[PDB]
DNA sequence: GAAGCGGCGCACGAAAAACGCGAAAGCGTTTCACGATAAATGCGAAAAC
C-alpha cells in the first residue's frame, strides 16, 4: 500500500490543493487504525480472505475481463483504449454483480446466500450512527485559498487528471459579509455542482454552486430580479424612516 | 444536539483542530489501558511518559469527554450608545452625497456634542457600516438595479449599433460623427453586413439587412435579435421618409424577431479626426482635421475585412486557431438557405410618407436633396377608380423617374404608378438669428 | 506642487474558557465486631469385660 500511502502532486488537479494529514482524520471519525493483517486482542481472524475470488481479485472476472472492455484489456492500442464512462460503468456493474453473486462459500453465506444477503442481515443487527454535515465535509479535499469578488463569486481552474474547464462558483453569503479570500472544499467528482467555502481560519461560511433555453433562463432571471428588489426594501425600512426623518438639517 | 458542537468544531482554527488531533490518541490509548483493568496510576504514568502531557490534564479531559459520544470527542476537544446618533450617521451616509466617512463622523461628533450623545469608535462605526449590507450602498445610489439545440451559421443573427468618435466630412459637406449598424452571425462571429449614416435611424438597419440577405440568402429557420432590454424624420430625398412598421417586413422575410474601435476609430489614417477619450481636447484644431467620407468608409470596410480575417480567435468554433471567416465558410456550407426573389428585394425599397391623391388619380413627390431636383407627378387609373385620399409611395431612388408602387395607409398594395440649398437656407438664416441674439443676451 | 481619505497592521486589557491542585462524595468492595450459637473437644463416672 506504499504508493497508496502517498499523496500525488499538489497540482495534479491543476489548481493547488492544501496538504493535510489523514491518519488524524480517521482517528477523529472514531476509527481505530491497524497496519497489519490482524486486530490485536481480538479473535476476528485476518483482514484479507484466503479465497482470492472473495476479494478484490474476484472483480477481474466482472471488470477487466468484461466483454465491453476486451479490446483494451492487455492482461497481467491507441485506438482500442476505452472511454472513462464505459470503464467506470462496467466497474460499477462488476461490483454490483460481485456483491449480488449467490453461491458464495463462506460461513455467513453457508454456500447459499450472497454477500448482499448476509450484509443486509447482519447490518440490521449492528448499532451505527450517521455522520453530521461537518464530519462529511471535513473528508473533502481542501483547495488553496481563492479570491472572492464583490459579487460573491470565485474561480477554480480545473485541469490535470480532470477534464479541463474554468469553473466559477457563487453564493449570496459571500458578497453579504466580510471576505476577501476563501478556502474551497470539494469532491473531484462533485466539482461541477457543489463546493463548500471556509474562511482562512477554517470556519464554514456556506456552500457554492457552479454557475427554449434563453427563455426559461430568462424566467429565472426576472424571478431572481424581483426577490433582489424585495430584499432591498426590507433592509431599507429597518435602518430607514426615523433616521431619514432626523437627517433633514 | 451535536449541531452546535460540530459547528464549534467547524468554526475552530486550524491550530485548534491540530490541538484536538494531538490530544485524541492519548485519550483513546488511555481508554484501552483502563479496559484492561490497569491501575489508573500506571496507565497515566505510562501515557504521560510516552506522550509529553500532564497526567492530571489527561484525566480531567477524559472525564469531560466521557459524557460525549466517541465520534464527537474531537469537537469536544476544540455596543450600547445613542440610537439617535447611530441613525443620524446612517442617514447621512446613505444620501447620494455620500460624504467622506471621517468627516461625516466629525459632523456627527458636533451633533453628538449638541445633543450630548455618546458615540462609539470610528473603527466600530465603519465596521458596522460593513456589517450593514451590500444592498444599502445601492440603496444610496440605486446602482445594482442598473446592472442586475444546434445553431447553424446564418440561423441566428444579432444587430448592434456603434457611434463613432471620429469626425468625418459627409457627402453634404457637414462634419459629423457617423453611426453604423452591423449584423453579426452569432455562431461564427463573422460580420455579414453594414451601413453607415449621419444619425441613428431604421434605414441603416433595413439596408444592412438587405445586404445580408442578398449576399448570403435567407435560411429556412431565421432568428434575428436586437436587444432593447423608429427613426424616420425628413427628407433626404426632399420628401419625408418614413413612419412605418419594419417589423412586418422582417416577419414576412421568414424571420423570427427577438428583443472594431481598434480597426476603425483608432486607425492611423484618421488620427486627425479621432480625438480619443480625451477629457480636455482643443476644439480649435478639428474643423481642418475631419476626414473624408470616402476615406472613413474605406477604412471601415478594410477594418471589417481585417476583423473577420483575423486568426487566433479564441472561440469554440475557431479553437484558438481559425478566423471568423474560416469557421463561417465551413459552417455556412452545412446550412440550408434560399435566395431572395427580385420581388422580395423590391418590397424592401424605401417608403415615402403618405402623399395626397387627387380625383384624377395622380399624386406628387418633390424630389431633391441628394437627387437632382424635379417635381415628379405620378398617375394610375386604379387611384381614381376606387376609394383613396392618401397613399404611401414605395420607391427605388434610381427608379423614381419611371415606376413607383402605391399602398393604402393600412399597408394593402393598390397598384403601381408611372411618372407622367432649398430649406437649408432657412436652417442657416435661423442659425445666425439664433447665435447673434444669444451672444447679445449673454452680454 | 500638495493634502486628505481610506485601509491595514500592531498593542493593550479584559472577560470567558482553562488548567493544576486538591478534596470529598459517590460507591463499591471489604471490615470488623459482637454476639450468639453449635459443636468439638474435655472430664469423669458407671457400666462393661
Amino acid at each position: 500500500a506504499n504508493k497508496w500511502l502517498t499523496g500525488g502532486a499538489p497540482n495534479r488537479y491543476r489548481f493547488k490543493v492544501k496538504e493535510d494529514d489523514p491518519k488524524g482524520l480517521f482517528l477523529l471519525m472514531g476509527a481505530k487504525m491497524h497496519w497489519t493483517s490482524v486486530v490485536a486482542g481480538k479473535g476476528w481472524g485476518q483482514a484479507k480472505p484466503v479465497e482470492r475470488a472473495f476479494g478484490v481479485g474476484g472483480l477481474e472476472e466482472y471488470v477487466d475481463k468484461h466483454p465491453a472492455l476486451a479490446g483494451a484489456y492487455t492482461g497481467p492500442y491507441g485506438d482500442r483504449a476505452v472511454d472513462a464512462e464505459l470503464f467506470l460503468k462496467t466497474l460499477a456493474e462488476g461490483v454490483a454483480m460481485f456483491n449480488a453473486r449467490t453461491g458464495r462459500e463462506t460461513e455467513m453465506c453457508g454456500g447459499k446466500l450472497s454477500f448482499d444477503d448476509v450484509f443486509e442481515r447482519e447490518y440490521a443487527r449492528t448499532i451505527v450512527r450517521k455522520p453530521t454535515e461537518e464530519q462529511k465535509r471535513m473528508l473533502l479535499l481542501p483547495a488553496e485559498a481563492v479570491n472572492v469578488s464583490r459579487k460573491g463569486e470565485f474561480t477554480l481552474k480545473v485541469g490535470g487528471s480532470l477534464k479541463g474547464a474554468k469553473n466559477v462558483y457563487y453564493n449570496l453569503a459571500l458578497m453579504l459579509a466580510g471576505v476577501k479570500k476563501v478556502v474551497v472544499r470539494f469532491d473531484p467528482q462533485q466539482l461541477h455542482s457543489t463546493v463548500y467555502c471556509y474562511t482562512l481560519d477554517g470556519r464554514f461560511i456556506c456552500e457554492a454552486e457552479c454557475l427554449a433555453a434563453a427563455g426559461r433562463e430568462y424566467r429565472r432571471r426576472q424571478k431572481q430580479l424581483k426577490s433582489a428588489t424585495k430584499a432591498a426594501i426590507k433592509a431599507q425600512k429597518q435602518m430607514d424612516a426615523l433616521e431619514v426623518a432626523e437627517l433633514l438639517p | 444536539d451535536r449541531e452546535a458542537l460540530w459547528s464549534k468544531w467547524d468554526n475552530a482554527s486550524d491550530s485548534q483542530r491540530r490541538l484536538a488531533e494531538k490530544w485524541l490518541p492519548a485519550v483513546q490509548a488511555a481508554d484501552e489501558m483502563l479496559n484492561q483493568g490497569i491501575s489508573t496510576k500506571t496507565a497515566f504514568a505510562t501515557v504521560a511518559g510516552h506522550y509529553q502531557v500532564s497526567a492530571s490534564t489527561l484525566r480531567d479531559k477524559y472525564y469531560q469527554v466521557q459524557k460525549f459520544a466517541k465520534p464527537d470527542w474531537a469537537a469536544a476537544l476544540v455596543s450600547e450608545f445613542d440610537e439617535d446618533a447611530w441613525q443620524f450617521l446612517i442617514a447621512d451616509y446613505l444620501r447620494p452625497e455620500k460624504p467622506a466617512f471621517r468627516k461625516c463622523y466629525e459632523r456627527l461628533e458636533l451633533a453628538a456634542r449638541e445633543h450630548g450623545w455618546s458615540i462609539p469608535s470610528r473603527a466600530t462605526a465603519f465596521r458596522r457600516i460593513q456589517q450593514l449590507d451590500e444592498a444599502m450602498v445601492v440603496a444610496c445610489r440605486e446602482g445594482e438595479h442598473a446592472l442586475m439545440e444546434h445553431l447553424d451559421a446564418m440561423q441566428w443573427i444579432n444587430g448592434d449599433g456603434y457611434l463613432h468618435n471620429v469626425f468625418v466630412r459627409w457627402f453634404n459637406g457637414d462634419v459629423i460623427r457617423p453611426k453604423t449598424w452591423f449584423w453579426q452571425d452569432v455562431k461564427t462571429r463573422k460580420i455579414l453586413g453594414w451601413r453607415c449614416d449621419v444619425s441613428e435611424n431604421i434605414d441603416s438597419i433595413r439596408l444592412s439587412f438587405m445586404d445580408v440577405v442578398t449576399r448570403y440568402g435567407i435560411p429556412e429557420d431565421f432568428h434575428i435579435t436586437i436587444d432593447n432590454t423608429t427613426g424616420g424624420a425628413p427628407n433626404r430625398y426632399r420628401f419625408k421618409v418614413k413612419e412605418d412598421d419594419p417589423k412586418g417586413l422582417f416577419l414576412l422575410m421568414g424571420a423570427k424577431m427577438h428583443w472594431l474601435e481598434e480597426y476603425v476609430d483608432k486607425h492611423p489614417a484618421l488620427a486627425g479626426a479621432y480625438t480619443g477619450p480625451n477629457p480636455q481636447a482643443k476644439p480649435d484644431n478639428y474643423g481642418d482635421r475631419a476626414v473624408d467620407a470616402e476615406l472613413f468608409l474605406k477604412t471601415l470596410a478594410e477594418g471589417v475585412a481585417m476583423f473577420n480575417a483575423r486568426t487566433g480567435r479564441e472561440t469554440e468554433m475557431c479553437g484558438g486557431k481559425l478566423s471568423f471567416d474560416d469557421v463561417f465558410e465551413r459552417e455556412y456550407a452545412r446550412t440550408i438557405v434560399r435566395k431572395p426573389t427580385e420581388e422580395q428585394k423590391r418590397m424592401l425599397l424605401l417608403p415615402a410618407e403618405a402623399v395626397n391623391v387627387s380625383r384624377k388619380g395622380e399624386f406628387t413627390l418633390k424630389v431633391g436633396g441628394s437627387l437632382k431636383g424635379a417635381k415628379n407627378v405620378y398617375y394610375n387609373l386604379a387611384l381614381m377608380l376606387a376609394g383613396v385620399k392618401k397613399v404611401v409611395v414605395r420607391f427605388d431612388p434610381q427608379q423614381l423617374h419611371s415606376t413607383v408602387y402605391c399602398y393604402t395607409l393600412d399597408g394593402r398594395f393598390i397598384c403601381e404608378a408611372e411618372c407622367l440649398r432649398e430649406y437649408r437656407r432657412r436652417q442657416k438664416q435661423l442659425k445666425s438669428a439664433t447665435k447673434a441674439a444669444i451672444k447679445a443676451q449673454k452680454q
